[PDB]
DNA sequence: TGGTCGGCGCCCGAACAGGGACTG
DNA sequence: CAGTCCCTGTTCGGGCGCCG
């Protein structure tokens, strides 16, 4: 037994029918050259690596990067090839803590696995398809090739396997101390216990010892007996939290890149800062071609950018989660299809907040977006809370119960009440549900031909009023569309109208607020103008009323 | 020390993939225990991540139960087992249970627990359990014996079953029973308290084999159906006419005897949708030829096993639903009206859940199968609400639909 | 130098599904 | 009765942010 085992190991077979991964490795720079070689030597005493005779036929390329506030460097060995051709896995990470999760603790330890992946057994029979080639200072020295013992970095079974491998070590711990808190994320591991704070660090040693059984060793230079806590990018205080600082770029002249990662930090920052907006700074990143192209900010995404930074100017922060008290949801509407909500348990004290901006359809109004953003909400607190909160939106309850009643799809809100913050969310206009009577009557109808692109939109009345107009570069839709934007202009402030167009009138009875197309944002524009719209539907073609004379008319 | 039958996927078909979905902490609590338990009595076991299948699990409470029921999403392995339980091992259906004056269903699924399972099937049965606020990674396990709510599970303990039933078959030889999944079906034509009085002996039944019983009463024969109806009118208006030839045209797809000739008479001019039109006496018979057409049966409907059963579902509102069963278009095998169901006026939700599972269990006692719903609602509304008001063992297959109504044709 | 892995989030665009209406 | 074209909506993979 040359190599010691040292805890369970995880079998890992290749995918059927396929080999070990074969490809030269990279022109590494000397100054690279010289970390990896002191690393590597220092493994094979630990036991971590092997050297192994050309007998094992496979090389794999080999890299190495800086760790980030560290003057050490991280050893990556790069796998595609060989994640390609290895088993797929189940991953085991179903998403990220969040601060707002956490209760409050009277003693927090947060400690760091050291060398976490390399204190992880690999498969045995799989260790052979680690092996890669070491690089000298010249061409003339050959280096040794050498099998990991344990989890390689870049792996693509690394991360579950760890996790799992570190949960079953952490699981007798937890069942012998039942009101601890292990957060485990990674090698990351955060402690939290009721406890004072002489009897907490005794069990915070004495879960050392427990982890030190298994090879896992926490390094007192990453051990964190004093708050501020960092973890997973916040700043973790006795009574509140933040994320940890967000520089934002300053340049004068922007690119495609610039954008990006602009705009994935405002995102970051929205978890906390409340009411940030990303809705102009990412209208400047549809449809661009090069990733390094320079693009000119418009005067909406500079405002938007100007309000975005001053929010950032104050600091905020978060508070922790009180299981005794209710969870609360507030949203408001932020305007253009952008709304902002806050989580909170005391008035003013968010536990966190965050943005709905997205667009969902064509054509859409008010009451669906809250709809969605409620639902994102509800989702998004099941994760971090396991419950739903209740809700404060700016929407009368009349008008919800307007609006679900009457739609064609189920819908519903869980719990809320009305809070009275405008802008109000309300339907602009409400179609009749009997015909309008003393109302003229408006026969309407728009064809188009498929070839020429070239159409009619007119209508009938029963008054005698007739209207035909050429169309060009239409289709049969955008004629049925118009045939009823004709109507409306040319109508009193109330007004039946008869369509045989499914399409047309699907769009309108959703009663929709907002459109991509800018035809229907000007039907939009008249109904809200009606008193009274009666809209009806009569199958084209079968010789009726008004419907088969405006038919004629826009056909020639 | 049983024997295994071994099992095997549909042919060029992996094992599924399906990834676990957020659980309240209720939920989470509750999965927790059961599976602790599970695993105690080697129902279950942990796996690692090497196993690359997972399946949705989540836990309901059956209707007045108050206690939790384990519930696993294998749509997805059973669509991947299908040739199984179908072309094989499979149970023949009842065509007289629809016919009882009184049906009851009861959870069997614990006595699947008893058989245990292909050593090589385990690996496809496993289930991810999620942490709050994801404390923890997933906690994987895989079953070691027969899984409720998978469809191997009745089929390969179809053969320990009819053994336990014959008893009380011989003793009954009226009473009619069948099996779905997790359900034991049994319909009789006695009176309510011969009736529950039965329950109790096929119950003690189970009872003798170690099997446990925590039940639904159904009453197929007043299940009804629902006519399309034209309505009655002392005066017409053109609008009404109008909606009238509308619904009367969509339905001549279905009934081709329907004939609009003489009410489109009624409206030539191009006239005020108000105007009020006298019916001639041509319309009054066309109309009165019509509504008797409709109340007859659709020419040439019969179910067919092979197909698929769909369901379509209409919101009404004021608490009304309206369904069509069909395999091909127009050819509805049923259509029903569900009203004042649970949640009516307050919860879209919760109404159109409990009409999915009505819906379901009528086909299943009417036909052996689940139908494929189409569902009147939008998937992220569907899929963040419907697990809370889920009360059945069993999960159908559904797709969403967005058409607007252009005619009232189902309800009136 | 340019280069690895898993997770989650956002916003994008392209590729694909499918339902009506109309063309022969 | 096919086969298109509109039009809509979904899915999926790309980039970025964040965590090991
Ligand atoms: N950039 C990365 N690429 C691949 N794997 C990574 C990367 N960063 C972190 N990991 C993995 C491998 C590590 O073993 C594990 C923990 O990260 P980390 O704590 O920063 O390093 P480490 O635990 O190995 O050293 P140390 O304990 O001294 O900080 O997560
Ligand atoms: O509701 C859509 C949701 O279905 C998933 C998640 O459970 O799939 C399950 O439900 C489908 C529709 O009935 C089945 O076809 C499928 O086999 C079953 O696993 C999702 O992946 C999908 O988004
Ligand atoms: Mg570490
Ligand atoms: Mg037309």
């Amino acid at each position: 037994m040359v190599p010691i085992s040292p805890i369970e190991t995880v079998p890992v077979k290749l995918k059927p029918g396929m080999d070990g991964p074969k490809v030269k490795q990279w022109p590494l720079t000397e100054e690279k050259i010289k970390a990896l070689v002191e690393i590597c030597t220092e493994m094979e005493k630990e036991g971590k690596i092997s050297k192994i005779g050309p007998e094992n036929p496979y090389n794999t390329p080999v890299f190495v990067i800086k760790k980030k506030d560290s003057t050490k460097w991280r050893k990556l060995i790069d796998l595609r090839e060989l994640n390609k051709r290895t088993q797929d896995f189940w991953e085991v990470q179903l998403g990220i803590p969040h601060p707002a999760g956490l209760k409050k603790k009277k003693s927090v330890t947060v400690l760091d696995v050291g060398d976490a992946y390399y204190s992880v057994p690999l498969d045995e029979d799989f260790r052979k398809y680690t092996a890669f080639t070491i690089p000298s200072i010249n061409n003339e020295t050959p280096g040794i090739r050498y099998q990991y013992n344990v989890l390689p970095m870049g792996w693509k079974g690394s991360p579950a396997i760890f996790q799992s491998s570190m949960t079953k070590i952490l699981e007798p711990f937890k069942k012998q101390n039942p009101d601890i808190v292990i957060y485990q994320y990674m090698d990351d591991l955060y402690v939290g216990s009721d406890l004072e704070i002489g009897q907490h660090r005794t069990k915070i040693e004495e879960l050392r010892q427990h982890l030190l059984r298994w090879g896992l060793t926490t390094p007192d230079k990453k051990h964190q007996k004093e708050p501020p806590f960092l973890w997973m990018g916040y700043e973790l205080h006795p009574d509140k939290w933040t994320v940890q600082p967000i520089v934002l770029p300053e340049k004068d002249s922007w690119t495609v890149n610039d954008i990006c990662k602009l705009v994935g930090k405002l995102n970051w920052a929205s978890q906390i800062y409340p009411g940030i907006k990303v809705r102009q700074l990412s209208k400047l990143l549809r449809g661009t071609k090069a990733l390094t192209e320079v693009i000119p900010l418009t005067e909406e995404a500079e405002l938007e950018l100007a309000e975005n930074r001053e929010i950032l100017k104050e600091p905020v922060h978060g508070v922790y989660y009180d299981p005794s008290k209710d969870l609360i949801a507030e949203i408001q509407k932020q305007g253009q299809g952008q709304w902002t909500y806050q989580i909170y348990q005391e008035p003013f004290k968010n536990l966190k907040t965050g943005k709905y901006a997205r667009m969902r359809g064509a054509h859409t109004n008010d009451v669906k977006q809250l709809t969605e953003a409620v639902q994102k909400i509800t989702t998004e607190s099941i994760v971090i809370w396991g419950k739903t909160p209740k809700f404060k939106l700016p929407i009368q309850k009349e008008t919800w119960e307007t609006w679900w009643t009457e739609y064609w799809q189920a819908t519903w809100i869980p719990e809320w009440e009305f809070v009275n913050t405008p802008p109000l969310v309300k339907l602009w206009y409400q179609l009749e549900k009997e015909p309008i009577v003393g109302a003229e009557t408006f026969y309407v109808d728009g064809a188009a031909n498929r070839e020429t692109k070239l159409g009619k939109a007119g209508y009938v009345t029963n008054k005698g009023r007739q209207k035909v107009v050429p169309l060009t570069n239409t289709t049969n839709q955008k004629t049925e569309l118009q045939a009823i934007y004709l109507a409306l202009q040319d109508s009193g402030l109330e007004v039946n109208i008869v369509t045989n167009s499914q399409y047309a009138l699907g769009i309108i009875q959703a009663q929709p607020d907002k459109s991509e197309s800018e035809l229907v944002n000007q039907i939009i524009e008249q109904l809200i103008k009606k008193e009274k719209v009666y809209l009806a539907w009569v199958p084209a073609h079968k010789g009726i009323g008004g419907n088969e004379q405006v038919d004629k008319l826009v056909s020639a | 020390p049983i024997e295994t039958v071994p099992v095997k996927l549909k042919p060029g078909m992996d094992g599924p993939k399906v990834k676990q979905w957020p659980l309240t902490e209720e939920k989470i609590k509750a999965l927790v225990e059961i599976c602790t338990e599970m695993e105690k009595e080697g129902k279950i076991s942990k796996i690692g991540p090497e196993n690359p299948y997972n399946t949705p699990v989540f836990a309901i409470k059956k209707k007045d139960s108050t206690k939790w029921r384990k519930l696993v999403d294998f749509r997805e392995l059973n669509k991947r087992t299908q040739d199984f339980w179908e072309v094989q091992l499979g149970i023949p259906h009842p065509a007289g249970l629809k016919k009882k004056k009184s049906v009851t269903v009861l959870d069997v699924g614990d006595a699947y627990f008893s058989v245990p399972l292909d050593e090589d099937f385990r690996k496809y049965t496993a289930f991810t359990i999620p942490s709050i606020n994801n404390e923890t990674p997933g906690i994987r396990y895989q079953y070691n014996v027969l899984p409720q709510g998978w469809k191997g599970s009745p089929a390969i303990f179809q053969s320990s079953m009819t053994k336990i039933l014959e008893p009380f078959k011989k003793q009954n030889p009226d009473i009619v029973i069948y099996q779905y999944m997790d359900d034991l079906y049994v319909g009789s034509d006695l009176e309510i308290g011969q009736h529950r009085t039965k329950i109790e002996e096929l119950r003690q039944h189970l009872l003798r084999w170690g099997l446990t019983t925590p039940g639904y009463e159904l009453h197929p024969d007043k299940w009804t159906v629902q006519p399309i109806v034209l309505p009655e009118k002392d005066s017409w208006t053109v609008n009404d006419i109008q909606k009238l030839v509308g619904k009367l045209n969509w339905a001549s797809q279905i009934y081709p005897g329907i004939k609009v000739r003489q009410l489109s008479k009624l409206l030539r001019g191009t006239k005020a949708l108000t105007e009020v039109i006298p019916l001639t006496e041509e319309a009054e018979l066309e109309l009165a030829e019509n509504r008797e057409i409709l109340k007859e049966p659709v020419h040439g409907v019969y179910y067919d096993p092979s197909k698929d059963l769909i369901a379509e579902i209409q919101k009404q509102g004021q608490g009304q639903w309206t369904y069509q069963i069909y395999q091909e278009p127009f050819k509805n095998l049923k259509t029903g009206k569900y009203a004042r169901m649970r949640g009516a006026h307050t919860n879209d939700v919760k109404q159109l859940t409990e009409a999915v599972q009505k819906i379901t269990t009528e086909s299943i006692v009417i036909w052996g199968k689940t139908p494929k719903f189409k569902l009147p609602i939008q998937k992220e509304t569907w899929e963040t609400w419907w697990t809370e008001y889920w009360q059945a063992t069993w999960i159908p297959e559904w797709e969403f639909v967005n058409t607007p109504p252009l005619v009232k044709l189902w309800y009136q």
